[PDB]
């Protein structure tokens, strides 16, 4: 699943380019949710977890791979959920 | 693999969309939607990875992780968000460590320069990780949220930074597990080290500032093993979180060099 050097290189600056620009002019009120929404998409580190998990060949591989696999869904779940919750607050009352 | 490499592309585009909408108040609620449909996919679509083993491993894992997270999240009050960041956050720079720990551990990489990536991802996921610990215990209370100052603390930190830094770049030449354990236990002391002096009010700042950290290690380890979800959502949370934490800085009436350091 690699990609060339040159390639990866340019995904690498025009997706930095991309997130930095997407934040300018957020308001105030947003900042959190907008840190819980981004932390909650750092979540998808669970299918990096997953491969590692699932080409580990010893008992020591296993276990830091199980852990890592724990971790990362924590992050997307927890992650997920927490979002969910604060944007809320972008609505009244029923 | 066309198919996975079809699903990740998918993925890259909901959660460049979900994170945009989730940046104005009118479209907000829906772009965490946008989001998790990104994240489910990726999940799904990983399953079908080749050489894949240990699927009953990878079940569980997945299970006590996210029922637990889920349970914990709906059921604290909602002034205790920033602290559920911290601890969430903390979670994927510890994932990202792993992910670096094995690969070392197992001598994965031939190429040098996929090496050294996958290291410094290695660095600021532990960082990451028990920075955001030493955060949320602050602002939960099982520490107290006040500044823990001491003689010399400076110097000290300085100091276990730039042994963490010297023995991370000897794995480059040398890779023997004694120098691979004493690297992570280094940048994990490290992250403790660095949160100790952050009190209870300047914290949204420095929780933001390890957002932003497990954000670029999370693409760090994309790059290195190649896995392109990891490599756009990580660099671009990694940016984004860079300019949110200056942003929450200016709004909050500071430097953030002056928080951190
Ligand atoms: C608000 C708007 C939101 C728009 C959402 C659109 C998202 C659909 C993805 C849902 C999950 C689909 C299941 C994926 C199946 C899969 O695994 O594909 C890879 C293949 O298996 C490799 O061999
Ligand atoms: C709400 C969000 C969604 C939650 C996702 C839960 C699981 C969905 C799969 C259901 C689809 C049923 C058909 C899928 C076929 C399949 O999984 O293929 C097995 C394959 O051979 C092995 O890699």
């Amino acid at each position: 699943m690699e990609f060339g050097f040159w390639s990866a290189l340019y995904i690498f600056v025009l997706t930095c380019f991309l997130g930095y620009e997407l934040i300018t002019r957020v308001p105030v009120i947003l900042h959190t949710p907008l840190m819980s929404g981004s932390n909650f998409i750092h979540g998808v580190v669970v299918v990096g977890a997953m491969v590692v998990l699932g080409h580990a060949e010893t008992g020591l591989e296993k276990l830091i791979g199980f852990l890592g696999v724990i971790l990362g869904a924590a992050n997307a779940a927890g992650g997920y959920a927490v979002t969910v919750r604060m944007l809320e607050m972008f609505e009244r009352k029923p | 693999m066309d198919l996975i490499q079809a699903a990740y592309f998918v993925v890259a585009i909901l959660f460049i969309v979900g994170l945009k909408r989730m940046a104005h108040p009118t479209t907000a609620k829906s772009g965490i939607v946008w989001a998790g449909w990104g994240m489910v996919l990726a999940v799904l679509a990983t399953f079908f990875w080749p050489g894949m083993g240990n699927f009953a491993l990878i079940l569980l894992a997945l299970l006590l992780g996210s029922v637990v997270a889920w349970w914990a999240a709906v059921r604290v009050a909602m002034t205790d968000m920033p602290q559920m960041v911290a601890i969430y956050n903390g979670m994927g720079g510890g994932a990202a460590a792993t992910i670096a720990a094995v690969e070392l551990l197992k001598g994965a990489f031939e190429n040098t320069g996929l090496m050294a990536l996958a290291i410094l991802g290695g660095l600021i996921g532990s960082v990451a990780f028990t920075g955001s610990l030493i955060a949320f215990a602050k602002l939960q209370g099982i520490m107290k949220s006040r500044p823990i100052l001491f003689p010399g603390q400076k110097a000290v930190n300085a100091l276990v930074l730039a042994l963490t830094v010297v023995i991370g770049l000897s794995l480059l030449w040398n890779d023997a597990t004694a120098s691979i354990v004493l690297f992570f236990l280094l940048a994990l002391l490290f992250g403790v080290l660095m949160t100790l002096p952050i009190g209870g009010g300047d914290m949204p700042v420095a929780i933001s500032f390890y957002n932003a950290f497990t954000g670029m290690a999370v693409g760090f380890e994309g790059f290195a093993v190649g896995n392109p979800a990891l490599m756009v959502a990580g660099t671009l949370v990694g940016a984004a979180g860079t300019l949110l934490t200056v942003l929450m800085a200016r709004a909050m009436n500071r430097s953030v060099w002056i928080s951190v350091l």
